[PDB]
């Protein structure tokens, strides 16, 4: 699970 | 809220550390585009997303593929539903 | 500077015998929709060429998505460089 910003 | 976006390095760019993040929709597409800058610190960089294209009939075999052709070949895709 | 043209059939399409034609560059495009209708014999027939295409930085991720997403994804490609074409 990648979350931008 | 979230869209998962990969972000997949193509002819000779350098492959990033992390290819895939989830963002929010609600942003513009700049943020993606300064969010890759950032990472690469290339001073060139192209961003661009396949498409289809359906040519008017009464366009010149030529002109199409000037833009869409290489070595004296063009593909031209054809379907019944869509 | 004579084309040879190649026909993919997509999204369930028929097969044709024979899916290259050579073509003047100077014929319009109608001359290859025409060749395919000839030996199709379809009422129905959507004739398109897949291009790349940069989306205007003010562009919505979602409006994007919805255009060119799949499946809750959207993929994009980028370079540093191009090859001449």
């Amino acid at each position: 699970i990648p979350d931008m910003e | 809220q979230k869209i998962v976006v990969h972000l997949r390095a193509t002819g000779g760019a350098p492959i990033l550390k992390q290819s895939k993040f989830k963002v929010s929709g609600s942003d513009k597409f700049a943020n993606v585009i300064d969010f890759l800058r950032r990472q690469l610190h290339s001073d060139s960089l192209f961003v661009y997303v396949n498409s289809a294209f359906s040519p008017n009939p009464d366009e010149s075999v030529i002109d199409l593929y000037n833009n869409f052709g290489f070595d004296g070949k063009l593909v031209v895709n054809y379907a019944c539903s869509m």
